[PDB]
RNA sequence: AAGUGCUGAUAGAUUUAUAUGAUUACAGUGCGUUAAUUUUUCGGAAUUAUAUAAUGGCAUAAUUAUCAUUGAUUUUUGUGUUUAUUAUAUGCACUUGUAUGAUUAACAAUGCGAAAGAUUCAGGAUACCUUCGGGACCCGUCUUGAAACACGGACCAAGGAGU
RNA sequence: ACCUAUACAUUACCGCUAAAGUAGAUGAUUUAUAUUACUUGUGAUAUAAAUUUUGAAACUUUAGUGAGUAGGAAGGUACAAU
């Protein structure tokens, strides 16, 4: 999908030798609404006692960053499992939503590490504002005034006709 | 997806749209733009496209 | 409901254009002030009882 | 902001014009107050003055097994989806000859040498512009390859 | 009297005078004329409708059952307004640029060449054969003599044989086109009509000697997508 | 000539991809289609030169082994190494895909006729827009050479004779549109002339 | 001139092809008239593809339409002159055959007596031999 | 979520409903109070009281029962209130009207079962030949498993095995 | 996006399986009309025409549903005699 954002809070339904238990929230990031409420059952059942059936899912709601014009460089801490490997990462993308670059993360992770998304696991994300982003290929893509002359298409091949006529001489120059 | 022309104009690189308005303007694309020298080939466009019968 | 909707979305040409309501739309509207009797009459014939 | 196309996009029926739902221009001009009114690049082929052109191109197969029912043109020019939705119940006729005639003139001047036969596109087959069309009989398949005249009649606009 | 009311069509489900019936009624002094008429009476005076043994038995033929009777429905009309350059996509005319005038009842195009200019006489096409191109020509103040009826002009006839009955028959007949001697003043009044129209448009695609060349398209155009 | 398009597609093999415009052509001659591919010794295979020496080297030693006549005949021109594609990937045990690969000629070297009608280049398989930057490729022109073609440098002197005449054919029509833009100078006043085709033009004048 | 029946139906038809029975193609022993094979190794007992059909009862053709000739009638087979008198009121669902063994002496009154209560022989010119 | 407002196409359409049981209940059209209001003036058009429990709306009483309880949610309602909404108060005739009896029928064209004589339109893998496409291994048997590098079988007629 | 099964679905047809209906026809039922009791109104009577068997081992209605060796049961079918 494209790993929208939601804040999902849990209860620990509340028998009788302690009512109001302590209502905990998390940041999840999944494709649609229900599979978000199951990565917190999942990333409960490490730090809480607590599983469902013993605890409940109060509100969710999903969450529509701040500025989605802003060019903000994120950085994204991570745990991740190899063939062998449990690993800590922490990488780092340009984009303008949140949501837009955790699933830059795992587009990215998943290919340059085969990293099934099973085995990825969000432990923190937040916007780095400049001069902290390590990352080379991120802190290329800072210096204004930047030239850049990449004529750049995807040069859409062919066209309408499939035996044109014309010998598409890309540059135009 | 996009394509490139000949035209830079000056903003700074946090500009809010208004002032790119303002810029947009002022350099006078508007009017150097419909007699750019293949923007008259545009307008097949708006000639040799259906061109009804 | 979306009948008068229409017959109000057309009226928004007569913010523009303002051309008719000769026999077409101000027939839809003069109805209302036949229909404005009913509140006439609600100031002379509702008070009743 | 999209608020313009419940708007804008009305435009054509007062292009049309009939009962004028939105009079404003999108006037696909030169003028430089005109860039609007979403012309798609492009396709132009003709072939299509009358008897558009098209194989038959086989039967609507699956890997293994055939489906004689259905037959596969290819239009002329189509090229995408939206092109050979154009001819969907256009009277398709498959023309082909034989030896003889067997037959008088009987309705205006028949010399029978001449077989066609009629048929009807139904649908739409590829996701570029191939199309399926069921006959009345069923397309002999050393037919394959030989053209079939879609026909331009019966004619939404 | 009078409250109509039957608003069926462009909603389309609902008729609205259930409404009606609330005070409108008199619900008393119900006097109707209550016509009792026994007139369908075998009153064999000499009158004799029995009726008498032509049959009134069992002569046995069997053939179906009775026809349930679709009448004139709506029909659906795509806009083609009078009078629009068409063309013509089947029947001795094909390819010909000609120019309705009429709508009719039976759901038809009226149509006419000019017979003057285009050798296309006041025939009778259906939406489905035809093709309308983009715009207009102003038929403003014309008169469209409607006695040109639908109904008007069947082949008449075949009446099985010469209106004798039960006569005899030779082959190759010309019994169906002579064309009409009246046909020929009303061909002739309006191709004077619209020739003093069609002359007086702005020479445009499709004014004056530009009817005149039997339709096969060209470059860079279309049959698929066009703003035709 | 006339047919479903004409009754032939002449198309250059000129910087061209060998198997993508091998599986353009076996597509649409199953179409019912004459195509005429020229220039075959021009066709590019992707890979640097020694991967492709060791493929059709190992493609010829698959010979058969109780009488070799009867095994794989290798042929070593540059349009027989075309012609070998568009046979994988046309159904060549079929009296329908037998009809097909009838309407192909394939000539290496340009000639006779085709050399006056108008080829074309099919955009879907050409090298430069496909292959990267850093990519090696190669030429069907130095893989038949490498494995025993006799009529390399038979060919390029005859490419040297019909582009030496075109030059000549070239500077018969190079004049000639120079006759045509003071012919064009002579009408402006023929009637009304230009001005129906310019108010829908015009971009050329 | 005999009026076919009873305001005719349209009789379709699941196969107009005849089953033909396996392996008959290779043998001159087998007769063409199927026989359902029990063999247990037998792709057309197993139904295999592009082997061929077998019967069964849901090629059945429509019951109003069963056995009904292309006439829209139903044959009944006469075999002598006043058998046809059961057809005086059946000549209008029915149709006669005369039988082979009925000869040429009586069938040319079959014939014409058939031709008074007029129902629609299916062979009238059996037996014409225009001769003796 | 609402029909919001539709526009396009596709395939299909049982029925001998008496060849031993509604074609009728529905609604829809065409005649017989009223009065002003309006509009076009050629229609239409609109209007109240006409009888509801009134259902929704408001106020209030009242009580059942509750997330949480300032409260909210009700529940039984009841009254008052006006704001709306809906249904009932269309018989007598008469239609080629719509529906519903597995909802296909109106319009035309083409063609004459034609005295014997004889064409038109549809159909016919009947049992083959011609042309293509697709599928397609040889049966019987034993076997876990047979196309088997398992056994029998060259072919054909007669005979031939649960009494 | 799209292509693709003997699956899913809606329809026609074949069988199966399970239910359900019909047999006073010197009766039932129409359409009219004469008369009528009259209840305003609808029935009952006379006339004229009309429809109304089925190997009830039949006919009519309705719904679901269909793989099969070894194997068992039903219904047909070929042969020849009394």
């Amino acid at each position: 999908g494209l790993l929208k954002e939601y804040e999902v809070v849990g209860r620990k339904l509340p028998s009788e030798k302690e009512p109001q238990t302590p209502l905990y929230k998390m940041r999840i990031f999944a494709p649609d609404n229900i599979v978000a409420k199951s990565r917190f059952w999942y990333f409960l059942r490490q730090l809480k006692k607590f599983k469902k059936t013993t605890g409940e899912i109060v509100s969710i709601k999903q969450v529509y960053e701040t500025s989605p014009v802003k060019i903000k460089n994120f950085g994204i801490w991570l745990r991740y499992d190899s063939r062998s490997g449990t690993h800590n990462m922490y990488r780092e993308y340009r984009d303008l939503t949140v949501g837009g670059a955790v699933t830059q993360c795992y587009r990215d992770m998943g290919a340059r590490h085969r990293a099934r998304a099973h085995s990825i696991q969000i432990i923190k994300v937040d916007s780095i504002p400049a001069a902290k982003t390590r990352r080379v290929h991120v802190k290329q893509f800072h210096d204004s005034k930047i030239k850049f002359p990449l004529v750049q298409r995807v040069h859409h091949k062919g066209n309408r006709k499939l035996f044109s006529f014309r010998k598409p001489r890309t540059y135009f120059q | 997806n996009l394509h490139l022309t000949k035209y830079r104009i000056k903003f700074p690189y946090t500009a809010p749209t208004r002032i790119v308005r303002k810029a947009w303007t002022e350099s006078d694309l508007k009017a150097q733009w419909k007699v750019s020298p293949w923007s008259v080939k545009a307008q097949n466009i708006c000639k040799r496209s259906s061109l009804n019968d | 409901a979306a009948e008068k909707r229409t017959v109000a979305k057309v009226l928004a040409k007569a913010k523009k254009q303002n051309v008719e309501l000769a026999k077409s739309h101000f027939a839809n509207v003069a109805t209302k002030a036949a229909a404005n009797r009913a509140k006439l009459l609600a100031a002379r014939k509702k008070k009743v009882a | 902001m999209a608020d313009t196309q419940a708007k804008s996009t009305t435009a054509p029926k007062a292009a049309k014009a009939q009962k004028a739902p939105k009079a404003v221009k999108a006037p696909k001009a030169e003028k430089p107050a005109a860039s609007e009114a979403k012309v798609s690049a492009k396709k132009y082929k003709r072939h299509g003055r009358l008897f558009a052109k098209a194989v038959f191109t086989g039967y609507k197969r699956g890997l293994r097994n055939q489906h004689e029912n259905q037959a596969i043109l290819k239009i002329e020019g189509a090229r995408r989806k939206e092109h050979g939705s154009f001819y969907v119940g256009k009277r398709c006729v498959y023309v082909y000859k034989a030896e003889t005639k067997k037959c008088v003139p009987q309705h205006p001047e028949r010399k029978t040498r001449v077989r066609a036969v009629w048929g009807k596109v139904t649908r739409i087959h590829g996701n570029t512009g191939a199309v399926r069309a069921r006959f009345n009989r069923n397309l002999p398949g050393h037919a394959m390859g030989h053209r079939i005249r879609i026909m331009l009649y019966p004619s939404r606009i | 009297k009078g409250k109509k009311h039957p608003v069926n069509s462009y909603l389309k489900g609902g008729i609205l005078r259930y409404s009606k019936a609330q005070m409108y009624k008199r619900r008393a002094l119900y006097r109707l004329k209550d016509k009792k008429s026994p007139v369908v009476e075998k009153a064999k005076v000499p009158i004799k409708k029995s009726k008498a043994s032509y049959p009134t038995k069992t002569f046995v033929k069997k053939r179906p059952s009775k026809a349930n009777f679709s009448e004139h429905k709506r029909n659906t009309r795509r806009n083609l307004t009078p009078g629009t350059v068409l063309i013509l996509l089947a029947g001795r005319h094909q390819g010909k640029r000609v120019v309705l005038l009429k709508v009719l009842a039976s759901g038809l195009l009226l149509v006419t060449g000019p017979f003057a200019l285009n050798s296309c006489p006041l025939r009778r096409v259906s939406q489905r054969y035809v093709i309308g191109t983009s715009s207009k020509v102003d038929l403003g103040a014309f008169k469209v003599p409607e006695h040109l009826n639908d109904a008007y002009f069947r082949r008449l006839k075949a009446k099985k044989d010469k209106k004798t009955g039960e006569a005899d028959i030779f082959a190759a007949k010309k019994e169906r086109f002579v064309p009409n001697e009246q046909r020929k003043k009303d061909q002739k009044e309006v191709d004077a009509a619209l020739l003093k129209v069609i002359k007086a448009h702005p020479e445009g695609k499709f004014f004056a000697k530009y009817l005149q060349n039997m339709f096969a398209l060209h470059s860079s155009q279309y049959p698929h997508r066009m703003r035709f | 000539m006339t047919g479903l398009t004409n009754r032939t597609v002449v198309i250059d093999g000129r910087g061209h991809l060998l198997g993508r415009l091998a599986s353009v052509v076996a597509k649409y001659l199953l179409q019912g289609g004459k195509v005429a591919v020229v220039r075959c010794e021009e066709l590019n295979l992707s890979g640097h030169f020694y991967r492709n020496k060791i493929k059709f080297l190992a493609y010829l030693r698959k010979r058969c082994n109780v009488n070799p006549a009867r095994g794989p005949f290798h042929f070593r021109a540059p349009s027989r190494i075309f012609y070998k594609a568009v046979r994988g990937m046309i159904p060549h045990k079929t009296k329908r895909g037998q009809a097909a690969l009838a309407r192909l000629r394939v000539f290496d070297g340009i000639p006779s006729p085709y050399d006056k009608r108008r080829r074309v280049v099919v955009p879907i398989a050409m090298r430069v827009l496909t292959l990267r930057s850093d990519r090696k490729y190669c030429q069907v022109g130095r893989l038949s050479h490498e494995v025993g073609w006799h009529y390399q440098d038979v060919i390029k002197s005859l490419e040297r004779k019909r582009k030496a005449k075109l030059r000549v054919t070239l500077k018969h029509n190079r004049e000639l549109k120079k006759l045509t833009v003071k012919a064009r100078e002579n009408i402006a006043k023929a009637a009304e002339p230009f001005n129906k085709i310019i108010k829908s033009y015009g971009y050329e004048v | 001139m005999t009026i076919r029946p009873a305001y005719r139906p349209k009789i379709v038809k699941k196969r107009t092809k005849h089953f033909i029975r396996h392996q008959s193609d290779r043998y001159a022993k087998l007769s063409h008239k199927w026989r359902k094979p029990k063999g247990i190794d037998n792709r057309v007992r197993r139904r295999f593809k592009g082997q061929y059909l077998m019967p069964n009862i849901g090629y059945g053709s429509n019951k109003r339409t069963r056995h009904m000739l292309p006439t829209g009638f139903k044959k009944f087979l006469v075999h002598n002159v006043r058998e046809l008198e059961v057809l005086l009121m059946q000549n209008r669902v029915y149709c006669g055959e005369i039988a082979h063994g009925v000869s040429s002496k009586k069938r040319k009154e079959i014939v014409e007596r058939a031709k008074q209560l007029s129902v629609r022989l299916t062979n009238p010119n059996g037996r014409l031999r225009s001769q003796e």
